[PDB]
């Protein structure tokens, strides 16, 4: 059925790290070798699955999470990692069985005036849980005094923009991460690998 | 939420947004410096105004949290660098007056040139002309005319401006909960909060004075040597009892003695090691210098340089079009962009400056993981010390033979070692009495022990006590000779250079003994030595996070300034001066009377 793996990868517009995307791709012939079309892959971490034995097992669902981060924050997309992306924006579980494919996109998601369309969440009242999303714009409150809504002293907005530019370092350039997560629920699997 | 816990989120948001605004301001300042254009001037001015307004607003927000309740030390240091009122503690009229005083002082120093000789058609500018006629001259009268014409033309304008500048600076320092403006400038070498590693400003004066008293014999022997050699080319204008005129000291202030080498040659039959012909013979252009320099830096153990630094930086001349300022600087623009503006020439001095101005960029790539307000040297003397120890290790004949710019058949000798040691000493230990005297005079002027009606009386008296040079002309009170120095008229701290030398020789002596080197200290190299590279990176990674009394201890073993690595570095020379200075009187005194 030619499972796409192309709307996730060859997308004109990606998503910010706080409002990341998730595509439940199912009922298809997996075609994992289509992914290898892109050459400049900066990371191919493959926890839980052999990187050559993908197209022989069958899973109920696969999830292709898609966001854009810095280059120095791509090490936080891994099981058990902590920081400022693995606990406020995108937390992935300790029982991860997937792929952390993440290439460089400085030539597509960075402008010389600033890509302030790509956001990032700096403040939360609690850490994040595995595969949980928080699209909220409510003000933070560091002080013990009520902010009475929108305010400025000791009442900060949580989201801080990334502001990508072409003249950044490798660790500060935009990185389009496509995380693959295979799910193995005890259900009739709809995704299977090609075999003669 | 405690005050310590609510300060951390404020600091985090400040660090992120200030990193963005600092990148915008620094990129605007680059493209202004590499391209002189009115549009770039307006862009830099707008970015700087936005950054200054942001800094004022965040300082006003940061005054809320007192420092007494905070127990963490990095947050304490960040808020201490963030809670400073600065010049805003004054009234609006007084702040505007101080800003205008600074601006007209800077423009008077920058644009002012002497029109004294003959008709006012002949007016030599300070930057191309006056430095040239001060560096290379053999005339007592011409140097006397140039010296008298500048100080008097500039100082007569400076002095009534300078009294008001001193009064306003002392007022804004007193309102800033400090004691004086000198006490404000000594607030950078201040540690308060750590047990066993603590520093006070009175301790900073005392330690500087003690280190100068320790270093005095070396400078005194060098003084006797340069007086003895300057007697030969200058007859009947210098007395054998002591002292030499201050208008003869290479530069126009006495700051550096580097241009006296042609008249203070240790051995004229043996030329100094120059590689410019050999550097240009092998067609090394402008990229091979900064490729072999990064080869040396990776040989030490320090990491590579990113691809976003070769394309962005400007390492070659800009050409006839695209006017730019050819002053080498190590631009840390912020978020991962490390660029090193520099107009590379085919010269050894350019090679060692490329090693020097990339030491500052390897410090910048090492403390980049630190929070935004801690992204600096632990004091102001760490950066230039790091850069100049890279330059000192790059200047060894062994490293030049290793990288290919020296024939193996060329051999070293004690004569060449003596020549190199005196050449380095004329730059290094020449500037330490000048720095100490100038900063002591400025400290006592700002503190109030020096009366206003007796100010320049002090310089030429203090100068007859510390440096030891005669006044070329009797100068009366109506002047501000101290000023006429880029670092005084533009309100800069000057003790950074003293601290830099006293730390650079400690760093070299402490690193080249971890590299397993046997022999003289002036031939040490960090190349092919990861054991010293990791030791240096142990300090480079800290930044301003840990106090300087500990970061100095993490590489040397001492928690204070020490001139013993300086006197042992410059030991092979010292002895030679002790042997040669036996048929001439040594020291100086105020027995001179005109
Ligand atoms: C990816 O999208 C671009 C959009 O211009 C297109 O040119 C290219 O052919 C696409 N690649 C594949 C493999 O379809
Ligand atoms: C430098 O400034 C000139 C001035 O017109 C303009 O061409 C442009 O802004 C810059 N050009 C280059 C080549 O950097
Ligand atoms: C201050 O807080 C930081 C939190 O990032 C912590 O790492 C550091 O250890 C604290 N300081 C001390 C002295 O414990
Ligand atoms: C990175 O350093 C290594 C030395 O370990 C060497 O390949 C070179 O200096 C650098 N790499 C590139 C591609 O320049
Ligand atoms: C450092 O090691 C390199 C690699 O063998 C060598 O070519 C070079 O001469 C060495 N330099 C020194 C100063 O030992």
């Amino acid at each position: 059925n030619l499972c796409p793996f192309h709307e996730v990868f060859n997308a004109t517009t990606f998503a910010s790290v706080y409002a990341w995307n998730r595509k439940r791709i199912s009922n298809c012939v997996a075609d994992y070798s289509v992914i290898y079309n892109f050459a400049p892959f900066f990371a191919f971490k493959c926890y839980g699955v052999s990187p050559t034995k993908l197209n022989d097992l069958c899973f109920t669902n696969v999830y292709a999470d898609s966001f854009v981060i810095r280059g120095n924050e791509v090490s936080q997309i891994a099981p058990g990692q902590t920081g400022n992306i693995a606990d406020y924006n995108y937390k992935l579980p300790d029982d991860f069985t997937g792929c952390v494919i993440a290439w460089n996109s400085n030539k597509l998601d960075s402008k010389p005036s600033g890509n302030y369309n790509y956001l990032y969440r700096l403040f939360r009242k609690s850490k994040l849980k595995p595969f949980e999303r928080d699209i909220s714009t409510e003000i933070y409150q560091a002080g013990n005094k009520p902010c009475n809504g929108v305010a400025g002293p000791n009442c900060y907005s949580p989201l801080q923009s990334y502001g990508f530019r072409p003249t950044y370092g490798v660790g500060h350039q935009p990185y389009r991460v496509v995380v693959l997560s295979f799910e193995l629920l005890h259900a009739p699997a709809t995704v299977c690998g090609p075999k003669k | 939420s405690t005050i310590e816990e609510q300060a951390k989120t404020f600091l985090d948001k400040f660090n992120h947004e200030a990193e963005d605004l600092f990148y915008q301001s620094s990129l605007a300042s680059w493209n202004y410096n590499t391209n002189i254009t009115e549009e770039n001037v307006q862009n830099m001015n707008n970015a700087g105004d936005k950054w200054s307004a942001f800094l004022k607003e965040q300082s006003t927000l940061a005054q809320m949290y007192p420092l007494q309740e905070i127990q963490n030390l990095t947050v304490k240091l960040q808020l201490q660098a963030l809670q400073q009122n600065g010049s805003s503690v004054l009234s609006e009229d007084k702040s505007k007056r101080l800003n205008t005083i600074l601006n007209t002082m800077s423009t008077i120093y920058s644009t002012g040139k002497v029109c004294n000789p003959d008709n006012p058609q002949e007016c030599l500018l300070l930057e191309p002309g006056l430095n040239e006629i001060m560096a290379n001259s053999l005339d007592y009268n011409e140097r006397l005319w140039a010296w008298e014409s500048w100080r008097s033309e500039v100082g007569k304008q400076l002095r009534p401006l300078y009294e008001e500048y001193v009064v306003l600076k002392n007022e804004m320092a007193r309102a800033n909960h400090y004691e004086d403006y000198g006490d404000y400038w000594r607030g950078d070498y201040e540690v308060n909060g750590v047990d066993g590693y603590d520093y006070s400003r009175g301790q900073l004066i005392e330690d500087v004075e003690h280190t100068f008293e320790e270093i005095k014999p070396l400078y005194e022997h060098l003084h006797a040597y340069v007086r003895a050699k300057l007697m030969n080319a200058y007859p009947s204008y210098i007395s054998p009892i002591g002292c030499l005129p201050a208008h003869l000291l290479g530069d126009m202030w006495g700051r550096f003695w580097t241009n006296l080498y042609s008249l203070t040659v240790p051995f004229g039959q043996k030329p100094n090691i120059d590689v410019t012909d050999a550097m240009v013979d092998q067609a090394w252009d402008a990229q091979r210098i900064f490729k072999e320099a990064e080869k040396f830096f990776v040989s030490v153990g320090l990491p590579n340089m990113t691809q976003g630094f070769w394309e962005n930086s400007m390492l070659t001349d800009p050409g006839n079009v695209q006017k730019a300022v050819c002053h080498p600087t190590a631009w840390d623009l912020g978020k991962g962009d490390f660029r090193i503006l520099m107009c590379t020439k085919v010269t050894m001095d350019d090679f060692l400056t490329a090693h020097h101005e990339m030491g500052h960029i390897q410090y910048d790539m090492a403390y980049a993981a630190q929070p935004f307000l801690l992204r600096n040297g632990a004091n102001e003397g760490f950066h230039e010390a790091v850069g100049e120890i890279m330059s000192l290790s790059a200047a060894t004949p062994k490293h030049l033979k290793s990288i290919g710019l020296l024939s193996p058949d060329f051999q070293e000798d004690n004569e060449t070692e003596i020549n190199f040691l005196l050449k380095q000493a004329l730059t290094i230990v020449g500037t330490l009495p000048f720095t100490y005297m100038l900063e002591k005079w400025r400290w006592m002027v700002f503190k109030g022990e020096i009366p206003k009606d007796q100010w320049m009386k002090k310089w030429w008296e203090m100068k007859r006590e510390i440096v030891g040079v005669v006044e070329p002309v009797p100068h009366d009170e109506t002047y501000c000779d101290p000023a006429s120095l880029f670092h005084v008229s533009n309100d800069y701290s000057f003790i950074r250079y003293y601290t830099r030398t006293l730390y650079q020789f400690q760093f070299q002596e402490a690193l080249c003994q971890a590299a397993k080197h046997e022999g003289p200290l002036h031939k040490c190299d960090i190349s092919n030595s990861t054991e010293a590279g990791q030791k240096l990176f142990n300090m480079l990674r800290l930044g301003k996070s840990e106090p300087w009394t500990l970061a100095l201890e993490n590489v040397v073993g001492a928690k204070n300034m020490n001139v013993r690595p300086l006197l042992n570095y410059f030991e092979p020379l010292f002895t030679w001066l002790k042997d040669q200075n036996k048929n001439s009187f040594v020291g100086w005194s105020t027995d001179w009377s005109p």
